[PDB]
Order: structure tokens, then sequence, then C-alpha cells
RNA sequence: GGUUCGUUCCAUGGAAUUAACGUAAACCCUUGCUUUAUUUGUAAAUAUUAUAAAGCAGUUCACCUUUAUAUAGGAAAUGAU
């Protein structure tokens, strides 16, 4: 059966100091990991996925509508203790080959800040925003940006859940309400018959998520409240998470090719 | 052309795709939570117990007896009860005789004996390779050739063998001796299929060989010296049987080569070899007077 | 391996198989090696000279 | 100096016992290396370079064993298997164990070699039939066959013969371009006749050898090595026997 | 006798006896083999004696003469009598794919019926219906039919729950982008069709048998 | 139980493992080709008959089919030779 685990540095016990209380941490991650897993694991309690890890479920659990409901749990639980060991307790200085890059693919440190930052609250949803390491057989490794709607993985072996678009308000009958349409149908069948849209590499190593967001409203709703009158709210936890982010870690996974 | 350009493009670009895809596979996995495995399908391999439970026993099907009409009246007293049409071997009686063998091996290996696993069918032969490497003891695959042991001066005779000592090293000067000599034979024969192969287990009581095998249902428990009573039909079982005599073996060895190293050998030169001495006194005495 | 029976492969080794001009304007014009233009040597590469 | 106190016979291979020893040794070798280099990627069937492997006999006698075709047959398996992975990443105990395997035989080279044509521009065929070889000149004539210095009318009363001595310029039809001068010695009618046929048929490819094809075809190719047999003891003839008296 | 003497039994007994003396009278008998000194104290276990088995049922009390004394008997527990009963009211439970294939044989350990129907290690079968009828039955005093009524009741609302996310679960995918895979239904129907025109192929050959075997009648 | 011209070959048997002869292989004649030799043989000749020493060559390759996946076979004037 699948455990709750503890967490990077004693987080559960203290918390970051600066961006979330022990309490809070509490609530986010021991409390509600655990739930996530409680159900988990009665799901497969008695199937192949008995002994298999979170991400082995996602993306093999992926395109199978049977077992949708099972994806969201083990997704879910991932990106959710992937969003956890990328924080520090005290803030790190950011690495000077990843300083060199991010200005290289996104202009500025904070042109890319207010990117991510602002993607979370124009989605006006619970959803998780990754920092994604693009790279193709003779292009250069490109940095990017992705937002998953729910629970969506952003590796390219679980393209069928990758939830990058409420259809929501993104299908209408104005020009881009079309094209929208469009892409909707051309994955949905393409993805039916089993055609493939992008090529991708074998081993899904176009896409590497070294960095993550959880704007889900469980984590930020207690300790920055409901953000009535701006002072606090959604967009105060996604600021404050930005001076934690673990730029040393961060850079570790991102494993720059040498250009320098 | 371009056709025939990509097939190279890819094949150039495996090396540097699976050094990247095995990076990633490290921080990635393991991420999410906290599996429990509690069972591998290659675990009596990797790493086989010193000793069999009840529950690894029940869990490896080890019980599984067979069918009531074909049933052996004589080995009912290791049957539990009759469920699902077959015999239920006692799980009890399984580890108390499985316990013994692991006694026998262990010993006959401490007193530099040489054992023989034998297990022969479709998917026995890396279980009794892996359980000849732990205990230093021969292994066999296949069809035991009828009159190794009974005639081994015929079929053994090319066979190369060598002369240990203490601490199991080669000793220059029984190069006359290893010409003469006849072949070997196994100190201790541990099958894993006595039904099949009832020619073994014949020659060794005909040789006066001790003997281990699985006992299931239908077998005739008088063939071997030591019964295992247990489902010989599973390759799960078979594996955590042969894995826990192998770890006797081992155990045994290292006892042996422990008490080596402090001068006290735990076994008196055998007398084929022990003939040879005594001759090469009476030659050597010749030179003495002439 | 007495009973095993033998494989039948050109043998580059036998004279008439290594040098297939056995002219010796041939084999001396500086064929392939350089300066053993006298004959003994030649020989000496292909037989036990016992001197 | 003495012999040491305490010592006691042990097979030197682990496979003593078995049918085979030096072979499951070296096989199960093999399956000790297809199970940590097992993850290592592969490449296509149709790209890997084709390598003539030994045969079943070749290592019975170089292990001075009996192995069995059936084990064997699986143990090649492992080879064709464990010669799929990337050369790059191939380790390189693999590729000592995988140059033990190959065959390194080399069929003898037998090559004809071709007719020339003589300067004034005549091929010589050789032809042979039963007793007699017949030797064709060829040129690039008008149609005048000469048949040791007599016509073919003069040397063959058989019209059946003279069509089979020119054959290949009939079937090919090229009676009116080509000069036949034969001479031929021993046999009787129709087995010179069929000399002939050969001799015009190698010397009248060494002008145009894209013919083999219809020659072929028309059986101006193949040496009939039909002989008549030996007279033997106790028989009438070859065959026949005397009359065999049961009383 | 198709069998043969086997003697596995004395083989020490034998060979501790041939290497007592020598066969060279007058001489210190040889070492013995490495193996008679390893198993000396452990002799072989009793074979061939028949036992009375155990009894896993009352024996018939009536039977004056009885035979089949020295046959194992049937494993029959109180669940058997509860597991049929079920499994017959709900045939279809049956197309449910269940492992019996043991992990590691712990599974017994973290199983408290106490609690409800779901458990640790194991899924929610007709299985734990049973046990948790039989808790029920005997701990709180049930009669057959009450604890049936209960926790078959429970079994219910757990299934509706699990049949209800799957639809939920991919209808909201698609509300976000979610695109799936054939589903089982397409997949199936594909499937007969290869099936049926192979059957297309064999009709219209018999057929055409038949009427070339009607030419010849006449 | 299959297979093969053949106790050949593969598989298999609660008994097999081997040796000698026969078989087979090899040899003699014969067939194609390569090299060597040119008289007493060959019209000429830069060598092609003949003469005779050694060497190579086949069911080899191609096609088709094929069992238990272990051992293979078919086709014969219109694949090569
Ligand atoms: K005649
Ligand atoms: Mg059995
Ligand atoms: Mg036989
Ligand atoms: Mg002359
Ligand atoms: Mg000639």
């Amino acid at each position: 059966q699948h455990y709750l685990m503890p967490l990077r540095d004693n987080f559960e016990q203290e918390g970051i100091r600066n961006f979330l209380s022990p309490g809070s941490v509490n609530m986010a991650y021991t409390e509600y990991q655990t739930f996530i897993l409680e159900k988990l694991n009665a799901l497969v309690v008695g199937t192949d996925f008995e002994q298999k890890d979170t991400k082995s479920i996602v993306l093999a659990t992926a395109r199978d509508p049977e077992l949708a409901h099972v994806f969201n749990h083990a997704s879910m639980a991932h990106n959710n203790h992937f969003f956890f060991d990328h924080l520090s307790p005290v803030p790190v200085k950011m690495g000077d080959k990843l300083f060199y890059h991010i200005n290289e693919n996104f202009g500025s440190v904070d042109t890319l800040r207010d990117e991510m930052i602002g993607t979370a609250v124009s989605m006006f949803g619970p959803g998780f925003v990754w920092l994604v390491r693009t790279q193709l057989p003779g292009q250069p490794v490109a940095l990017r940006v992705m937002a998953t709607y729910l629970a969506g993985s952003p590796y390219p072996g679980a393209h069928w859940r990758r939830q990058e678009m409420d259809a929501q308000t993104s299908i209408g009958s104005s020009p881009q309400g079309l094209s929208n349409g469009q892409r909707f149908f051309e994955r949905s069948a393409a993805g039916f018959k089993g055609n493939k849209l992008e090529p991708t590499a074998p081993g899904g190593t176009d896409l590497i998520p070294i960095l993550c967001l959880n704007t889900w409203e469980y984590a930020w709703l207690r300790e920055y409240g409901t953000g009535v009158g701006g002072m606090g709210g959604k967009l105060a936890y996604a600021q404050s998470w930005w001076n934690m982010i673990d730029w040393a870690k961060v850079e570790e996974e991102a494993r720059l090719e040498t250009r320098i | 052309d371009e056709e025939a350009l990509k097939l190279k493009q890819q094949i150039e670009a495996i090396p540097g795709n699976f050094k990247l895809f095995k990076q990633t596979k490290a921080q990635t996995q393991k991420l999410g939570a906290g599996v429990e495995v509690r069972y591998i399908p290659e675990q009596y391999l990797r790493n086989p117990p010193s000793d069999a439970s009840l529950e690894d026993l029940m869990a490896a099907q080890a019980h599984m007896g067979h069918n009531t009409s074909l049933w052996n009246p004589a080995n009912a007293r290791y049957i539990y009860g009759v469920r699902q049409g077959i015999h239920i071997i006692s799980l009890e009686t399984t580890a108390t005789h499985l316990r013994r063998a692991a006694r026998v091996v262990e010993e006959v290996a401490y007193r530099g004996g040489l054992i023989l696993f034998v297990g022969t069918r479709p998917g026995q032969r890396p279980i009794v390779v892996r359980a000849a490497e732990l205990a230093k003891a021969c292994h066999l695959f296949t069809k035991w050739r009828p009159g190794t042991i009974t005639n081994r001066e015929q079929l053994l005779g090319g066979v190369p063998l060598t002369v240990v000592d203490e601490l199991d090293r080669p000793l220059s000067g029984f190069e006359d001796h290893l010409h003469d000599r006849r072949p070997l034979a196994p100190d201790l024969v541990v099958c894993l299929n006595p039904k099949e192969n009832m020619t073994l287990l014949y020659e060794c009581s005909l040789a006066k060989i001790p003997t281990i095998g699985i006992i299931d249902t239908n077998t005739n428990p008088s063939w071997v010296t030591y019964q295992i009573p247990a489902n010989d039909d599973s390759l799960r079982a078979t594996a955590l049987i042969s894995g826990v005599l192998g770890r006797a073996g081992e155990r045994g060895q290292k006892r042996r080569l422990e008490a080596a190293q402090r001068g006290v050998v735990t076994w008196k030169t055998p007398a084929d070899v022990q003939g040879y001495f005594e001759l090469a006194s009476a030659r050597a005495a010749d030179a003495r007077r002439r | 391996q007495e009973k095993a029976s033998l494989i039948k492969s050109v043998d580059w080794n036998l004279l008439e198989n290594k040098f297939k001009n056995l002219n010796l304007s041939f084999i001396l014009n500086d064929a392939s090696y350089a300066e053993r233009n006298n004959l003994s040597e030649l020989l000496n590469k292909l037989y036990y000279n016992v001197l | 100096f003495k012999l040491h106190p305490y010592a006691r016979a042990v097979p030197v291979s682990p496979s003593y016992f078995t049918r085979t020893p030096r072979f499951y040794d070296n096989y199960l070798s093999l399956e000790k290396l297809m199970e940590e280099y097992e993850d290592l990627p592969v490449i296509p069937a149709t790209a890997v370079e084709r390598v003539a492997w030994k045969t079943l006999e070749d290592i019975r006698k170089e292990l001075g064993e009996q192995v069995k075709a059936s084990e064997f047959a699986r143990c090649l398996a492992l080879v064709k298997r464990l010669n799929s992975i990337h050369p790059d990443l191939k380790p390189q105990e693999i590729k000592d164990v995988l140059d033990s395997f190959r065959r390194n035989v080399q069929p003898f080279t037998n090559v004809a070699k071709p007719i020339p044509i003589d300067q004034f521009g005549r091929a010589c065929g050789v032809g042979k039939r039963k007793a007699s070889s017949a030797r064709a000149f060829v040129v690039e004539g008008t149609g005048e066959v000469l048949v040791n210095g007599k016509t073919l009318a003069e040397y063959f009363g058989r019209v059946h013969d003279r069509e089979s001595a020119v054959w290949a310029l009939r079937a090919t039809n090229r009676i009116d371009k080509y000069n036949v001068w034969v001479k031929v010695e021993g046999g009787g009618t129709t087995g010179q006749a069929e000399a002939i046929t050969l001799a015009i048929a190698k010397a009248l490819l060494a002008h145009e050898p894209a013919l083999k094809p219809a020659l072929r075809r028309a059986g101006c190719v193949t040496r009939d090595p039909r002989k008549v047999e030996r007279k033997k003891h106790g028989h009438v003839k070859a065959r026949k026997m005397p009359t065999w008296v049961k009383r | 006798g198709k069998g043969r003497i086997f003697q596995a039994a004395k083989v020490y007994q034998r060979a501790s006896e041939a290497a007592a003396t020598n066969i060279v009278s007058g001489l210190p008998p040889r070492n013995p083999p490495l193996w008679l000194k390893a198993i000396e104290s452990i002799p072989p276990a009793e074979i061939n004696t028949r036992p009375y088995p155990i009894q896993h049922s009352p024996p018939n009390p009536r039977a004056r003469k009885p035979r089949n004394l020295f046959r194992p008997t049937k494993i029959v527990y109180p669940e058997d009598e509860l597991r049929r009963d079920f499994y017959r009211d709900h045939p279809w439970e049956l197309a449910r794919p269940r492992m019996i294939i043991e992990l590691d044989g712990k599974d017994a350990r973290f199983l408290d019926w106490s609690k409800g129907l779901r458990q640790r290690g194991i899924p929610l079968s007709g299985e734990s219906v049973v046990q948790r009828q039989l808790w029920l039955m005997e701990n709180q005093g049930m009669t057959k039919q009450e604890a049936y009524d209960k926790a078959r009741h429970e079994f219910y609302k757990l299934r509706q729950l699990e049949q209800m996310e799957r639809r939920i679960a991919v209808e909201e995918a698609r509300m976000v982008g979610g695109y799936f895979g054939k589903d089982l239904l397409t997949v199936g129907m594909e499937l007969e069709n290869k099936t049926y025109e192979s059957w297309k192929k064999w009709a219209t050959t018999e057929i055409a048998r038949q009427e070339s075997a009607r030419a010849s009648m006449y």
C-alpha cells in the first residue's frame, strides 16, 4: 500500500518560516496527501498498480477512460509532493548557469516571475503551474511555462490528460473560439484513432518538469485568507512562494548542457 | 534517401537519450509517495531467505497438493485436508522438514562434502545454478544421464579434477594421482523433482548416498532420505526451498573456511587420496635406500 | 574430436596461395615489402633456415 | 617437500555431472551477461550487420562435446540478441564473447578463363561428346561452314546432324552472320555433330556474351556426360547377364 | 513387482558398517566418507505409517463398521455456506477479476471486520461481505438473514460511488481539454468485424460447395 | 513420434553410456574449370585438340514450402551453374 512519507526539511513539524505556518503545511500535506493516498489505496488495492509508484500509475493510467478517476488521485499526490520538494527553509541564490539561460528564454528573472504568477490568477481555478524544459533533436534546450488544470501531468507520456485549456471559455464563436475548437477535436480524433499529432522522443525526455506551483484552494485559503482587500490572498501566496524556490535544486534537475 | 537517413539520426541519438532518460528517472521517480513493495517475482534469487516461515510457504503455494485421485496413500502423513479437489499439505509439516534438510545441507558443506543440486524442469535452471553458487556446489538442469554414478568410470572419464586443501586452493604435486583416480560422486543430492527422475535417486540409494527431495502428494516418499513435503509443480516454492538450502550450504562453507584459518580442519583426507599418500611414501622410501 | 570432420577453407599460408604469381620478376620488384630485393631474404620468410 | 597433510579432490567446473560440462559453462556465462546488460537498447533486426555464426558441428568439434541441437538453437538466440545492442553502448566483454562464435570459412574460388578473340577475329570454342573434341573458329562471316575441310552436306549425310551442328547459330538466328571452321576428331556421326554444337556455342558467346540465356534454353550449353559403360566380368555387356538356369 | 528396492533410509546404517573395518583384515580402516559425520545426529523421519488423519467434521456416530478411516477429510468452514449464498445472489460479481496470488501471506494481520467492509490489503468483493456478515452474526448475535442484509447493503453503496466516479471522471476531464483512447465498447465491436468477415468467407465457400455437390444428385 | 537415399538426423524412454567391423566417407575411371608440360602428338598460332601430374567443384546459391519450432523438403527444356 502507498503510505505517506516525510517532507524535505522537517516542514511538517516546523514549516517554512515566512511562507506557510506549520499548521497550514499540516493541513496542506499531511492531512491532504493522507486523504488522497487513502482513496488511491482503495482503488489499486487489488490491481497491478498495488505496488507501482505514483508516476508509473500516472503514465500508465492515462489514456484509458475506465481508469480516469485513478489518474486524478495518483497525479495529484505526485504533483503535490513535487511542489514541496522544491522549497527551502531559507531563500537560495539563483545559479549562474541557470540565471543566464533563463534570461535567454524569458528575457529576465522578473519577466518569468510575473508570467507564472500572472498565469496563476488568470486561471481562476485549482491547477498546477510548471516550469518545463523543452528539447528537440537539433533545437537547443529551451525553457517554457505550462499551466495544468486540476490534475494535469506535464510529462509527454501523459499528453492525454495535460488539461492545458479550459474548454468552457476557450471555445466560442469568435475567431479564437473556432481555432481552439479545431485543436480540441483534432487532439481527440487523433488520440482516439491512435495517431500522433506531435512526434516525441522515446523515453519522454522532450519535457522535464523542473519547478511546480500548487494553486489549489486548500493550500493557501488558510494562511493568506480569502484575499478580500488585496491584503494577502491567492496573489500574495504566489508572490511569497517565489522567495523560497530552491534554485540550487532547480538547477540540478534542469541538467543544462554546458554552453558557457 | 530521407527515409534511410532518419534511421541513422535515431541510431546516433540512442546513447544521448538513454543517458538523459536514466538521469530523469532518478529524481522524478519515488516523489509522490512511499510504496510498500512486499513481493517481487525475482526475490528468491537476488536475496533468498535464511529460513522460510509459514507465510512464505503458503505465499509460494507450497501446500497445493495434487488431485485427490492422483495421490499416494503412503504419504498421507503430511496431508492436512481436502479442498478444491486437491490435497492440502500441512504448512507446519513442510517447515519442519525444510529446516531439518537445511541443517543437513549445512553440515555436509561444513565437512567438505560435495553437494549436487538437481532441478530438471523448464524453468528451474536459474534456481539451481543460483543455489549452487551460494553453496559452492554442482548444478544439474538437464536429463540425468542414466549411469553417471554406478558407471562413472565411462561417463565422467575425461572431465578434469583438482586437489585442494584446508583453504580450498590447489596443491601442486598430485599430477600422477589425477589420472588413475576414478571420477567423483556427490556426497549429497538435493533434488527438486523426485517424481520425474527416479533413476538418479535409485543410484544414490544403490551407492549409499544421502538425498533430499521435494515430495509432492503423488510422489513416493521412500525414494529420498530426507523428504520435504511441498508442491513441486510450483516455480515459486521451488525457488524458496532451493534458496533456503543454498543459504545453508553458504553458511556451512563459511564456518569451514573460518575454522581452516585457525588451523582446525573439519575433515580428514578421503580414503582414495589417503591411499596415494601411503604409496607416495613407499616410492619415496626406495629413493632413500637407493 | 578424432571423429570430427574438417571444413574446407582456403589456407592462405600455403606457398601456392601466398604468391599466385610465382615469377621472381614480380615478387622481388617491391610489390609490397621494401628493401627485401635479395632473393635469400625472401626464402627465409618462407622456409626455416638452419644456418 | 612432502604432500599436504589434508587434501581432497574437487571438480574444476561446477557443471561436473552435466551432459556437456564445457558447453553449459559457456552458455551460463551468456545468460549471466543477458541479465545485467539486458536493459541496454537494441538495434532493429534489418540494421544488424550480417554475421556468419558457427554451426552445430563446429562447436561440437572445438569443445569436444555432443551438445544437443535444440540446446544450441536457444544458445544462438542469446548471441543474436546480445549482438543487437548498440555498438557504441555495447561493452567490451560482450564484444570479446561475440568473436568466438564467428565462422571464419572461405570457399574456394574457381574462375574460368574467358575465351579471347584473335587479332583476325576468330574465337575458339571447344566441345566434346562421348569420344570427340571439336574446335570451332567463328568469325564475322556470311554463313559458310566447313567441317574438317569439307562442307556440311559432304561431311554429314544425315540432315538431322547438319541442323544440330550449327544449332547455336540457328536458335539465335545468326546463320548468315558467322563463318565457322571446325575440326573434329573421334566419335561417330552424331557424336561429332553434338560436339560441334557446344563448340560453336562457347565461341559464339565470346562475340556476344548476352546470348547465354537464350542458348541455355536452346540446349547448347550443357555438356552431356553420358558415356558408354564398360563391360563387367560375368556380364555379356555392361548390364546384360547370361541365361540364369534355375534348375 | 514393477518397483525397485529403495534403501535411501538406510544409507547411514549401510555406509557406517562398511566403514567400520577394512577389507584387508589386519589394517586400520580407511577414513569414511565426508558426509558420514555430517548426518550422524540427524536420523531420517519415519515414513509410510498411516495415522488417523485430522477430522475436520464430526465423524458419523451411527456407523458401526466405518470405512476410509485413514482418508483425509474435507475442509469446510462456516464461510463456505455464506459464500455460496451470496455469489448465487450476485452471479455477475464473479466477472470482477480477483487475484489469488499472495504477495507475502501477511494479509490477515490487518483485517478488523468490526470497522466495516473496507479493509487494508484486500479489495471490496464478496468475501469482505461474508467475513463482515459472519462477524455481525457472531459478535452482535444477529441472524444469518439480518447480518446478510446489513453488510450486503453497505456493499452496494460502496459500489455505487465507484461506478459514479468513472462517469464523472471522464466527463469532467473533457471540460478542461482531456482526450482518451478507444473505449471498450468501440474496441469490442471492431474485433467482431474481423471475426464476422471471416465467417462470411467460410459461409460463401461452403455454400458454393453444396451447390457444386447438388449437381451430382441429378 | 517425425525425418532421411540410409540406425541419416531431431526429439524422447522409471537406464543408458560406448568400441570394432559393415555402412558412410575416401579411392579408381568419367564430367567442367584452374595451373603445369609441348615430343614421337597438334594446319596455323600469342595455344584451343591430344597426352597426364596436382588442385577446385553441387544441391552450392536463388525461389517455394515447412512439425513439437528441435531435425527439413519440393520444383527438373524456359532461375544461376
Ligand atoms: K556397346
Ligand atoms: Mg508434482
Ligand atoms: Mg538411445
Ligand atoms: Mg615434334
Ligand atoms: Mg585438357
